[PDB]
C-alpha cells in the first residue's frame, strides 16, 4: 500500500540551508514525476516545484518565487525525493508537502512545518485581559516557537474556552490570546514547551 | 502519435475510465442496486386478502382485532380464568385472527386431501400467496420453471397437529414434512418449480424483513433473478398467547396500542405477506410492475440486552443507520417510518428513543411515525412484510394512513423535539420533487432488529401507453376446477363493474400473459368490455353462450389438420387481409411463390366475393386450375397466421391436397416448392 | 495566457444535505481528448490535501460515493450528495491544462451551516503592566459569530493583526481576536464590526 | 457489541410440553426454548454479538445454507465475523416416527 | 510546460488504471473474497466433542 | 450500449465504387478515431486505415496497400464513419470491420463481407467422389457466390458429415467438397441459393 | 525500425485447465510512462475481434476475469486462469508503440486440446464424368486429425494443390483437410501426409 512519509522540518534563519526528504513506499518511485507544494500558515496551497520521472527524463520545473534557490532531486535505488532548500528567507515559514504527481497530485505527505524565523526561544509575556464590566482572557504575546498550550482554571474549564490561533508579529514572535466567556475570577496557565516556562495568570476587572 | 503529443495514450485513458466507470457501477449494482417490489400478496387480520383490501382498512382507520378464532378447535373456555397466572390461560381476549387458516385448496396445489390436512397453516398461506404475488406481478406462476427465483419465508415455527411421535391416521409421514419450517419456502419452490435459494429464515418478529433483506442481498449479488420474500405467522394452537401471556407480555384486549399511553403489551395477531422482488434494472427491462424499490436493508442483533425479549436502545440506532448507509441516503430523506410499535410499555419508549437518535436528528420536516400493528395487531413474523405492504400502498395511494390507537401519546417518550409526528390522522403524502422514502423496522423477541428503507417507484412517464382501437383479443380465463372457473368469471366480472371502461386489450393482456394455463379453460372474445360483462355473468352460473369453455390437463400439442377439398366458400377471407397485415402479407409470399407457376394470382380472388368474382376470369369454385392453388395459398397463409398467433403444431397432417400445405408448413418442401 | 478559475469561495454546508461547489474557468479546460482537465482537491482542516476528482468527473479511489462531478471544462460543479462532518474544509478547483500552476486557487471555504449569529464584541483595554512592559495590546474579541465575514476597524487602523479559529462543533461559530500590538505614547489617543449578524456599526472603545 | 453474525440452522422438532398447556416451572420460558428464532439470538445475547443473528430452516441443508449466508455477510461486509453452524439434536422420537 | 499531454494524459492514466486496479479488487472481494474457517466446534454422534 | 453496427457489403467487379457505413450508437462519436480493419478470408487481420478525431485534426492514415484508392470520413451530426472503397481489385474480397480506436481497437462492430470477384451467378457443377474400395463424397466445383449448403441423405445423416469450407479458384469460382465417412449408397443435394439450382447426387464406387 | 512480435502460434488448450499465450517483441514496448504498449485481442471463430487486454496487463471491461495480463518490455504473457469452450480462437498480440500496424500478427491459433489423432488419408480419384466435363479433381481428403500441421503432397510434382480446412469440431475435436488437385484434360494420364499422427509417409494414389 502506497505512502509518502516525509522528514526534514525544523527551525533555521533567513539565509540558511535545509533538507526535505520524501520516503516513498508502496509504488514504483521512478514512474511518477513527484511535486513539492507548500501551505503558507493558513493560506492556500502554492506549488513549489516538481522533478520529472527518470524514465521520462525531462527537467526540474520550479516556481518563479524559488527559482535559483531550491533544487529538487530523486533516487530510485534509495527511493527518496529531495527538496533541497537553500538561501532561505522569511517566506519559507510554511508546511511543505510532497505529492505524487506533477499535474495530478494524487498522494500527499503529512506536511513538514519548515520554519524560517529570525527569533530565539523565549517564554511568554503573559498579559491579562481585564473584563470591561463579559469575558475574561489572557495574552501570550512574544513567545517562540510553536508549540503552545493555554488552559483555564488549569484545565478545569473547557466550555467557552477559545484558544486564539498563533499570530506572528513582524519581529518573528507569536501571540495567542486565550479567552473564556462566563459571568462571574479565573486562572489561565501557559507553558512554553521549548523553554519550559510555565506562567500563571489571575485576572480581575 | 502524430498531432501534438497525444493520439494513443488518450485512447488507453478513455478505456481505463470507461472500464473504471463500468467497474464502479458494478460495485453499486452489487451492494446498492434498488430491489423493486414487483408485487405484494397479503392475507392479514380483518378479512384482508389482497393489498387493495389492505388499503381499504388503513385508509378508513379500521382496526382488525376483533376476537379469538372459533373454527380452530381452540378451547375458548380453558384459555380464560380469573387468576392471571393459570397454566393454560391466555390474557389476549381478542386479537387479529383470519378464517383463511382453516381453509385451503388441496386439489389446486397438487396435494392429496390427506397431505394437506398435515400442511402447517403457515405453509398453506404461503403457497396461496406465492400464486397471488405472481398472478398480480404479471409473471405467470407456471412460467417460472427451473428459473433462478428464491423463496425467502419468515416463520416462527408454530405447532399444528398431533405431535410428530403421535402420528395421525392419514397424516403420518406428511406431518413432519408438512409442518417443518424447512418446507414452507420449499413447498413453494417445488409446486412453482422454482430453482433458486429456497431458504426459510426464522428471526422471530423480524423474519419478514430478514427474509426481505436476505432476498435483497441474494438479488444485488445475483443467485436468483427474482425472489419471493415474506413471512407468515398463522397460529394454529393457542400455544403462543398462553406463553407470551405467562411472561405477562400480552394486552387484555388484543390491541397493539403503539406509542400510546394505554400501552399494555403486544396485541398479538396472526397474518401473512409476500413481496415479489427483483433488481430494479431487471424489473424495468422485463416490464414487470415496480411498486416500490427497497433501497437498503440491515439486520442487527440487540446484543447483550437486559433480557432475551428485552429490546436494545442502541442496536436499533445501528440498524436504522446501517440500512441508511447501505441505501446511500440520510436520516432526512425518509418521510415516514413504519416502526414496530409493539404497544409494549418498555419496548415503545425504547423504540422511539431509538427513532429520535437515528431519524429525529434536527429534522426539518417531522417524521411521520406509525405501525401497522396498530390496525391489525402484532402479526409477529408477518410484521415487517406487512409494513412493506403498508408503506408500499402508502407510496401508491399518496396518503400516510393512521396509527389507530395513539391519540393519547405515551408519557414515557420525549416528543418535544418536534421531529416525529405520530400518525394520529391521515397525513397526505403526495409525489413531490424529493423521492418518497419510508422506513419499516421490525425488531424481534430473539433480539434481531431489522430495518428496510423503501423508496417510491421511479415515475414511469409513458411505458406501455395507448395506440388505437382495433380487433379485440380473447379474454383468457382458466382455473384448476370447474367451480373455480365460475369464480374467475365472478371476480373478473366484479373487477369491471367496480372499474368500468377498462380497455378490453388490457383485460386480454394481463389475463392471457398474466395468468397460468390451468386445466379448466373458458376463453372468449367479445365485442367490447361491456359485451364481455354479459359472458362473465353467464360463466358465474356455468352457462356458456359466447364463451369458449373446455377442459384440459396441461395438454398443449395442437395438430394442424389440412382438409383437401370441400372447405371453400364464396368469400374465403375477404376481410381477413383487410383487417390484419399478418394474413395479407402471409398471402404475399405465397403469391410471389405462385406468380411464376400461375397466371391469375390469388390476391384478387379472395379479395372479391363470388358475386363479384364472375368478372375477373376466375369462377367461384369450378376453376380447379385457379382455386386449387388458391386453396393451397389460403391454407398456408392461414397456417402462418396461427403460427404468428403462437399456435404451433406438434404434427401436420394433410388430407388430399392439404398434404401440399402440410408439406409446405412442415419445412420439407419450400413455399415455392409446394406452391409450384 | 493563464486559466483563471473561481468558485463560491464561502459555501456553507449543513450535514445530511446535498451541497454543490462550482468552478468557473476563463479558458476552456476541455482538451481535444474529450476529457476535461480540471481536478477537485480537498484539504480537510489541518491535514494533507486529498484528491477527490480528476479529469473533471472521475472520482479518485478511496473518495466516497458522495463526491460526484458534473459539468463542462468552463463551468464545473462538484456535487456532494451527502455532506457529513467529513465533507468540510477547503475545496480547491485546480486546472491541468496549463502547468506551471503557482497556486491551487483561493479554494472554497466550506463550513457547517447554521443560521446567522450575532458577533459578541468585547473591547478588552490592555493591562497596564503591559504599558509598563513597553507595548500596548487592546484586543477586540469577536466571539460566537457565523458566517465569518466580519472585519474589525480601529478608529479615534493598519497595525491590526488577525486570529480566527476554524468552526467549532456544538455551536458551529467563529471567533476573532483582532490585535493592536502598539507602542508607548500613541495609547494616549475603539473597535467595531460590520458582520451580517447585525447591520448597524457597533462601536465600543477601551 | 461487535459486528458478528450468528447463522444457526435448525429444525422445529418438539421438545417440552405443548405450549397451549404450558408447564409448572417452565411457563414463560417454554416459548423462549422451543423457537429456532431465539436459537441464533440467544447466542448473540449471551456473548453480546451485534451482528445479524439469523436462523435457517432448509432441513438437511440448514448448516451449509447458514455458512452460505455467513460467507456473503463477510463478502458484502455486514459482519466482520460470523458463527455459521447447524444443530439437529432430536429431543423426541417424533422424527424417526 | 509539462511535456504536453505526454506526462499529463499519461499521469491521469496511472490513476484511471490504478483506480481500476482497486475498483476491480473490490468486486473480487464483494463476490469472491475467500472467507476463513477460523475455528470449528462440533458435538457429533459418538464421543465427539 | 456501444454498438458499431455496419452496412454496405456486396458483390462488384474490380474497378467499382463501394460504400462502407459504420453506425455508432452508444458513445460520443467525435471523441474516438474510427478505424477499418480488413480480414481476407481465413487469414490474419490487416488494418486498412483510420480517420483521426475531428478534435485531433481528422487526418486520415491509410495502409500502403490502399493509399490513393480508399478514403475514410466521419460525421457527428449524422454519426456515421465511412470507408469509401474506390478502384477495387481482387484483394478486397474480405470481411471489413470498423473498430473504435486507432491504436486501441474496441467494439469492432460486426463484420461487413465485401466481395470483389469477376465471376457471375452460376449453379454448382456437382461432381461425385467414388470411394476407392472408406468415405463417400461429392464436389460442388464452380459455383458463385457463397451462400452454399450441402446435406447427406438430404439432411438425414449428420454424423461424419464434413462440409469442407469453400475454396476460391483463380477463375473467381467456389468449390466445396462435402464428404461422409461410414461403411456401406448415399445422396448429396446442393442448393445454390442465389441461383436456386438444386442438384442431387447418387454415388457408387 | 518496426516491432516484430511473435507468439506460440499453435497453442492447444484443454477446457478447465489454465493456459498461457506468450508474446515476444524485438523492440521494447515499455514506453517511458512505465506502461507497456501491448494489446491482446481475441477473434472468436467467425466473429468480430474482441479487446481482451490493453496496456499489457489491464483487462477490458466485459471480458471474463480468466484472461490475466503481464510482461516486461520484450517478453509478455496472457494467463487464462480457466479455459472454457469460448476461450478458443485466435489471440492477436498487437503492439501500440509504432502505429501504423499493417498486420495484427499471425495470431495464436488456439484449439481444444486432446491427444494426437490418426489422419484418415482417403485418395478419391475424380469421377470420370468430370473428365467428360473438361477438368480433373482428385481429392485426398484427410479426416479426423489433430493437431493440424500436416504437409499433403502430390507426386508421380506438387504445385497445383489448393487448400480447404475446417475449424475444430466439438465431440471429436479433430480437423479435416480437402487438398484438391484441380486439373486439366491430358495430364491426368498420389498423395501422402507428414502429420505427426503418424511418422512414416503413407502414400496412396488414385
Ligand atoms: P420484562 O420487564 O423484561 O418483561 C418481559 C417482556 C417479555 C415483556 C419483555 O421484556 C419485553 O418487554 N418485550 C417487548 C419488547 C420488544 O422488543 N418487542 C418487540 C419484539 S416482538
Amino acid at each position: 500500500e502506497v505512502q509518502l512519509v516525509q522528514s526534514g522540518g525544523g527551525l533555521v534563519q533567513p539565509g540558511r540551508s535545509l533538507r526535505l526528504s520524501c520516503t516513498a513506499s508502496g509504488f514504483t518511485f521512478g514512474d511518477y514525476a513527484m511535486s513539492w507544494v507548500r501551505q503558507a500558515p493558513g493560506k492556500g496551497l502554492e506549488w513549489v516545484g516538481f522533478i520529472r520521472s527518470k524514465a521520462y527524463g525531462g527537467t526540474t520545473e520550479y516556481a518563479a518565487s524559488v527559482k535559483g534557490r531550491f533544487t529538487i532531486s530523486r533516487d530510485d535505488s534509495k527511493s527518496i525525493a529531495y527538496l533541497q532548500m537553500n538561501s532561505l528567507k522569511t517566506e519559507d515559514t510554511a508546511v511543505y508537502y510532497c505529492t505524487r504527481g506533477g499535474t495530478l497530485f494524487d498522494y500527499w505527505g503529512q506536511g513538514t512545518l519548515v520554519t524560517v524565523s529570525s527569533a530565539s526561544t523565549k517564554g511568554p509575556s503573559v498579559f491579562p485581559l481585564a473584563p470591561s464590566s463579559a469575558a475574561l482572557g489572557c495574552l501570550v504575546k512574544d513567545y517562540f516557537p510553536e508549540p503552545v498550550t493555554v488552559s483555564w482554571n488549569s484545565g478545569a474549564l473547557t466550555s467557552g474556552v477559545h484558544t486564539f490561533p498563533a499570530v506572528l508579529q513582524s519581529s518573528g514572535l507569536y501571540s495567542l490570546s486565550s479567552v473564556v466567556t462566563v459571568p462571574s475570577t479565573y486562572i489561565c496557565n501557559v507553558n512554553h514547551k521549548p523553554s519550559n516556562t510555565k506562567v500563571d495568570k489571575k485576572v480581575e476587572p | 502519435m502524430a498531432s501534438t503529443d497525444s493520439e494513443k495514450v488518450a485512447e488507453y485513458l478513455r478505456r481505463a475510465t470507461l472500464d473504471l466507470r463500468a467497474a464502479r457501477q458494478r460495485i453499486r449494482e452489487l451492494e446498492g442496486e434498488p430491489v423493486a417490489v414487483v408485487a405484494m400478496a397479503c392475507r392479514l387480520p380483518g378479512g384482508v386478502s389482497t393489498p387493495e383490501e389492505f388499503w381499504e382498512l388503513l385508509s378508513e382507520g379500521r382496526d382488525a382485532v376483533a376476537g379469538l378464532p372459533t373454527d380452530r378447535g381452540w378451547d375458548l373456555d380453558s384459555l380464560f380464568h380469573p387468576d392471571p397466572t393459570r397454566s393454560g390461560t391466555a390474557h389476549q381476549r381478542g386479537g387479529g385472527f383470519l378464517t383463511e387458516a382453516t381453509a385451503f385448496d388441496p386439489a389446486f396445489f397438487g396435494m392429496s386431501p390427506r397431505e394437506a390436512l398435515a400442511v402447517d397453516p403457515q405453509q398453506r398461506l404461503m403457497l396461496e400467496l406465492s400464486w397471488e404475488v405472481l398472478e398480480r406481478a404479471g409473471i405467470p406462476p407456471t412460467s417460472l420453471q427451473a428459473s433462478p427465483t428464491g423463496v425467502f419465508v419468515g416463520l416462527i415455527p408454530q405447532e399444528y397437529g398431533p405431535r410428530l411421535a403421535e402420528g395421525g391416521e392419514g397424516v403420518e409421514g406428511y406431518l413432519m414434512t408438512g409442518t417443518t419450517t424447512s418446507v414452507a419456502s420449499g413447498r413453494i419452490a417445488y409446486t412453482l418449480g422454482l430453482e433458486g435459494p429456497a431458504i426459510s429464515v426464522d428471526t422471530a418478529c423480524s423474519s419478514s424483513l430478514v427474509a426481505v433483506h436476505l432476498a435483497c442481498q441474494s438479488l444485488r449479488r445475483g443467485e436468483s433473478s427474482l425472489a419471493m420474500a415474506g413471512g407468515v405467522t398463522v397460529m394454529p394452537t393457542p400455544g403462543m398467547l398462553v406463553d407470551f401471556s405467562r411472561m405477562n407480555s400480552l394486552a387484555p384486549d388484543g390491541r397493539c396500542k403503539a406509542f400510546s399511553a394505554g400501552a399494555n403489551g403486544f396485541g398479538m395477531a396472526e397474518g401473512a405477506g409476500m413481496l415479489l422482488l427483483e433488481r430494479l434494472s431487471d424489473a424495468r427491462r422485463n416490464g414487470h410492475p415496480v411498486l416500490a424499490v427497497l433501497r437498503g436493508t440491515a439486520v442487527n442483533s440487540d446484543g447483550a440486552s437486559n433480557g432475551l425479549s428485552a429490546p436494545n436502545g442502541r442496536a436499533q440506532v445501528r440498524v436504522i443507520q446501517q440500512a441508511l448507509a447501505e441505501s446511500g441516503l440520510g436520516p432526512a430523506d425518509i418521510d415516514a417510518v413504519e416502526a414496530h410499535g409493539t404497544g409494549t410499555r418498555l419496548g415503545d419508549p425504547i423504540e422511539a428513543r431509538a427513532l429520535f437518535e437515528a431519524y429525529g436528528r434536527d429534522r426539518e420536516q417531522p417524521l411521520h411515525l406509525g405501525s401497522v400493528k396498530s390496525n391489525l395487531g402484532h402479526t409477529q413474523a408477518a410484521a415487517g412484510v406487512a409494513g412493506v405492504i403498508k408503506m408500499v400502498l402508502a407510496m401508491r395511494a399518496g396518503t400516510l394512513p393512521r396509527t389507530l390507537h395513539a391519540s393519547e401519546r405515551s408519557k414515557e417518550i420525549d416528543w418535544s423535539s418536534g421531529a416525529i409526528s405520530l400518525l394520529d390522522e391521515p397525513e397526505p403524502w403526495p409525489a413531490g420533487a424529493r423521492p418518497r422514502r419510508a422506513g419499516v423496522s421490525s425488531f424481534g423477541i430473539s433480539g434481531t432488529n431489522a430495518h428496510a428503507i423503501i423508496e417510491e417507484a421511479p415515475q414511469v412517464v409513458e411505458g406501455e401507453r395507448v395506440e388505437a382501437g382495433d380487433v379485440v383479443a380473447p379474454w383468457v380465463l382458466s382455473a384448476s376446477s370447474a367451480e373455480g372457473l365460475r369464480a374467475q368469471a365472478a371476480r373478473l366480472a366484479a373487477h369491471l363493474r367496480e372499474h368500468p371502461g377498462q380497455d378490453p386489450r388490457d383485460i386480454a393482456y394481463s389475463l392471457a400473459t398474466g395468468r397460468a394455463a390451468l386445466p379448466h379453460r373458458a376463453a372468449f372474445a367479445p365485442v367490447d368490455e361491456s359485451a364481455a360483462l354479459r359472458v362473465l355473468d353467464g360463466l358465474a352460473t356455468g352457462n356458456a353462450d359466447g364463451a369458449a369453455v373446455g377442459t384440459s390437463r396441461a395438454q398443449q400439442r395442437a395438430v394442424f389438420v389440412f382438409p383437401g377439398q370441400g372447405w371453400q366458400w364464396a368469400g374465403m377471407a375477404v376481410d381477413l387481409l383487410d383487417t390484419s397485415p399478418v394474413f395479407a402479407a402471409a398471402l404475399r409470399e405465397c403469391a410471389d411463390a405462385l406468380e411464376p407457376h400461375l397466371d391469375f394470382e390469388v390476391i384478387p380472388f379472395l379479395r372479391a366475393e363470388a358475386a363479384r368474382r364472375e368478372q375477373d376470369a376466375a369462377l367461384s369454385t369450378e376453376r380447379v386450375d385457379v382455386v386449387q392453388p388458391v386453396m393451397f395459398a389460403v391454407m398456408v397463409s392461414l397456417a402462418s397466421m396461427w403460427r404468428a398467433h403462437g399456435v404451433e403444431p406438434a404434427a401436420v397432417i394433410g388430407h388430399s391436397q392439404g398434404e401440399i400445405a402440410a408439406a409446405c408448413v412442415a419445412g420439407a418442401l419450400s413455399l415455392d416448392d409446394a406452391a409450384r | 495566457d493563464v486559466v483563471m478559475t473561481q468558485s463560491p469561495l464561502s459555501l456553507p454546508v449543513t450535514p445530511g444535505e446535498p451541497a454543490s461547489i462550482s468552478c468557473r474557468s476563463s479558458q476552456s479546460l476541455l482538451h481535444s481528448n474529450g476529457y476535461n482537465y480540471l481536478d477537485w482537491y480537498l484539504q480537510k482542516p489541518g491535514q494533507s490535501p486529498q484528491l477527490l476528482i480528476y479529469l473533471g468527473s472521475n472520482r479518485a479511489s478511496g473518495v466516497p460515493d458522495r463526491f460526484s462531478g458534473s459539468g463542462s471544462g468552463t463551468d464545473f460543479t462538484l456535487k456532494i450528495s451527502r455532506v457529513e462532518a467529513e465533507d468540510v474544509g477547503v475545496y480547491y478547483c485546480m486546472q491541468s491544462l496549463q502547468t506551471p500552476r503557482l497556486t491551487f486557487g483561493p479554494g472554497t471555504k466550506v463550513d457547517i451551516k447554521r443560521t446567522v449569529a450575532a458577533p459578541s464584541v468585547f473591547i478588552f483595554p490592555p493591562s497596564d503592566e503591559q504599558l509598563k512592559s513597553g507595548t500596548a495590546s487592546v484586543v477586540c474579541l469577536l466571539n460566537n459569530f457565523y458566517p465569518r465575514g466580519a472585519k474589525v476597524q480601529w478608529k479615534v487602523s493598519g497595525n491590526s493583526q488577525e486570529s480566527v479559529t476554524e468552526q467549532d462543533s456544538k455551536d458551529s461559530t467563529y471567533s476573532l481576536s483582532s490585535t493592536l500590538t502598539l507602542s508607548k505614547a500613541d495609547y494616549e489617543k475603539a473597535c467595531e464590526v460590520t458582520h451580517q449578524g447585525l447591520s448597524s456599526p457597533v462601536t465600543k472603545s477601551f
